[PDB]
């Protein structure tokens, strides 16, 4: 079982530097050549660099020139990353991958990747405010209610209904990159009319980078 | 330095068709071209390998051919797990170049918006900010279109919207669109609409809000 | 007719000990002998025994001017590029038959007698070359590949590849990856003497 596994990954502010590292198992780093491929959100993918393990040989993109350094060590069987003068630009989810020879073959194993944020912003705590289900709702149709999550800049975020419950009719939409520089996204639920007075709807949160969970509840407004 | 072109940018088509894919490099490559398959939140996986040799624990429906400096990926027969979306790259000369990328989408009758219209919080008017939130679920195709209207006057450069993937099951797109805009620039208007334009639509919904009533 | 009563060696080519590699196939020439074709057809111990231009079954009546063995290694998956009219690295770049072909392609897997524990890197195929292989031609040059705009000057690096690349006949590959033993026989037909012809 061949595996690759990155680690290193995390938030930055531009101008800074960060190592990335890919660890191998279940395969000699000999007669192979070790990729980096960044994948920028929801954009397509871009090759970074390169390196034959046993000759040291490097190669680089053009677009990443002087700023990234590409190594490997044979006893610790690993590749790794050096990414200094980061931009904006290279936010993006970083893989690493390996193929036979300098070229001429496939990506055979992908790491599962890790994600680097390039941004001025510092970390902040998710702000969770509800989205109640209209009072004027059709008593056959089924009304709609929601969360919505603001001002929380380190991407990773994950959102559950009622503690799992509901795993049915849920859309989380994907977050987006506010003017401010902080992310915001929105996940909604619908359920039966009949059962808003009934049922109890609970959105929670969790921010893993900035350690901020939280749970709020859904309910009519009256007025 | 070459450079791979791949087209489709984008395809619709049924369970248990067949598909073709092509990419055309800008100089010889040789037999160098690889293909892999990404799923959303997922790592690329290796699906084809020197042009036309398939790659262990890989499903006999993918093929590929070469013609010249022009490269094929087929699939004799479509499956769920098909659906994704699909690069090739060329490992020839270097900076090695990926194609501009394929997504392959499940194909599904025309079905309207379910559109509705959330008010901001007080919780966030206790901040000095009003979001008002525009929910279109469970509608096919992807292309859609939302207007924001504060007292029948169109608003520009507040807005922000984000699209779901295809679900598992309803195969089916949602959208949400977010205005955002200052409590007092909030409180000097008092009917705040969301206009909606769809392909599966007569005319367009307009569902709408007016702020001190419930 | 031949008007001599010397079988031909078969054995020498199915047999062998040693098989080449696939960029530099062998070729054994057959001439003034005779030799049964329906026995290995019957012997049913080949995977793949497809013949074009000509019937399987028990055609040893016909007589050719001159017969060839063509005898190479390569993958299971790659078998299928062993015919007229195919496209593939070794269809292009290693081994090309004539669309116009007129023979038999024998195959048969060679797992035991060609694997070796931790691989074994003898059986190489070529990966690079400028433009494809004309029908029976052999390129056995191992001069560096150029790909990039920059000369290589004899060195392996990034856009300057070696262009013979190795078999991964691991023992514990699938059929797709384990090697396969190839004989391709042509029957060369020209107007000359016959040298070559069926039983009796
Ligand atoms: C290969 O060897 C076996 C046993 O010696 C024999 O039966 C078979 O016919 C041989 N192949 C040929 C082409 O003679």
């Amino acid at each position: 079982e061949v595996q690759l596994v990155e680690s290193g990954g995390g938030l930055v502010q531009p101008g800074g530097s960060l190592r990335l590292s890919c660890a191998a198992s279940g395969f000699d780093l000999g007669g192979y050549s070790m990729h980096w491929v960044r994948q920028a959100p929801g954009k397509g993918l871009e090759w970074v660099a390169g390196i034959y393990a046993s000759g040291g040989a490097t190669a680089y993109a053009d677009s990443v020139k002087g700023r990234f350094t590409i190594s490997a060590d044979t006893s610790k069987n690993t590749a790794y990353l050096q990414m200094n003068s980061l931009r904006a630009e290279d936010t993006a989810v970083y893989y690493c991958a390996r193929s036979y020879y300098y070229g001429g073959f496939g990506m055979d194993y992908w790491g599962q990747g890790t994600l680097v944020t390039v941004s001025s912003a510092s970390t902040k705590g998710p702000s969770v405010f509800p989205l109640a289900p209209s009072s004027k709702s059709t008593s056959g149709g089924t009304a709609a209610l929601g969360c919505l999550v603001k001002d929380y800049f380190p991407e990773p975020v994950t959102v559950s209904w009622n503690s799992g419950a509901l795993t049915s009719g849920v859309h989380t939409f994907p977050a987006v990159l506010q003017s401010s520089g902080l992310y915001s996204l929105s996940s909604v639920v619908t359920v039966p009319s009949s059962s808003l007075g009934t049922q109890t709807y609970i959105c929670n949160v969790n921010h893993k980078p900035s350690n901020t969970k939280v749970d709020k509840k859904v309910e009519p407004k009256s007025c | 330095d070459i450079q791979m072109t791949q087209s489709p940018s984008s395809l619709s088509a049924s369970v248990g068709d067949r598909v073709t894919i092509t990419c055309r490099a800008s100089q010889s490559v040789s037999s160098a071209v690889a293909w892999y398959q990404q799923k959303p939140g997922k790592a690329p996986k290796l699906l084809i390998y020197s042009a036309s040799d398939l790659y262990s624990g890989v499903p006999s429906r993918f093929s590929g051919s070469r013609s010249g400096t022009d490269f094929t990926l087929t699939i004799s027969s479509l499956q769920p797990e098909d659906f994704a979306t699909y690069y090739c790259q060329q490992s020839h000369t270097y900076p090695i170049t990926f194609g501009q990328g394929t997504k392959v989408e499940i194909k599904r009758t025309v079905a309207a918006p379910s559109v509705f219209i959330f008010p901001p919080s007080d919780e966030q008017l206790k901040s000095g900010t009003a979001s008002v939130v525009c929910l279109l679920n469970n509608f096919y195709p992807r292309e859609a279109k939302v207007q924001w209207k504060v007292d029948n006057a169109l608003q520009s450069g507040n807005s922000q919207e984000s699209v779901t993937e295809q679900d598992s099951k309803d195969s089916t797109y949602s959208l949400s669109s977010t205005l955002t805009l200052s409590k007092a620039d909030y409180e000097k208007h008092k009917v705040y609409a969301c206009e909606v334009t769809h392909q599966g639509l007569s005319s367009p919904v307009t569902k709408s809000f007016n702020r001190g009533e419930c | 007719f031949p008007n001599i009563t010397n079988l031909c060696p078969f054995g020498e080519v199915f047999n062998a000990t040693r098989f080449a590699s696939v960029y530099a196939w062998n070729r054994k020439r057959i001439s003034n002998c005779v030799a049964d074709y329906s026995v290995l057809y019957n012997s049913a111990s080949f995977s793949t025994f497809k013949c074009y231009g000509v019937s399987p079954t028990k055609l040893n009546d016909l007589c050719f001017t001159n017969v060839y063995a063509d005898s190479f290694v390569i993958r299971g998956d790659e078998v299928r590029q062993i015919a007229p009219g195919q496209t593939g690295k070794i269809a292009d770049y290693n081994y090309k038959l004539p669309d116009d072909f007129t023979g038999c392609v024998i195959a048969w897997n060679s797992n035991n007698l060609d694997s070796k524990v931790g691989g074994n890197y003898n059986y190489l195929y070529r990966l690079f070359r400028k433009s494809n292989l004309k029908p029976f031609e052999r390129d056995i040059s191992t001069e560096i590949y150029q790909a990039g705009s920059t000369p290589c000057n004899g060195v392996e690096g990034f856009n300057c590849y070696f262009p013979l690349q190795s078999y991964g006949f691991q023992p514990t590959n699938g059929v797709g990856y384990q090697p396969y033993r190839v004989v391709v026989l042509s029957f060369e037909l020209l107007h000359a003497p016959a040298t070559v012809c069926g039983p009796k």
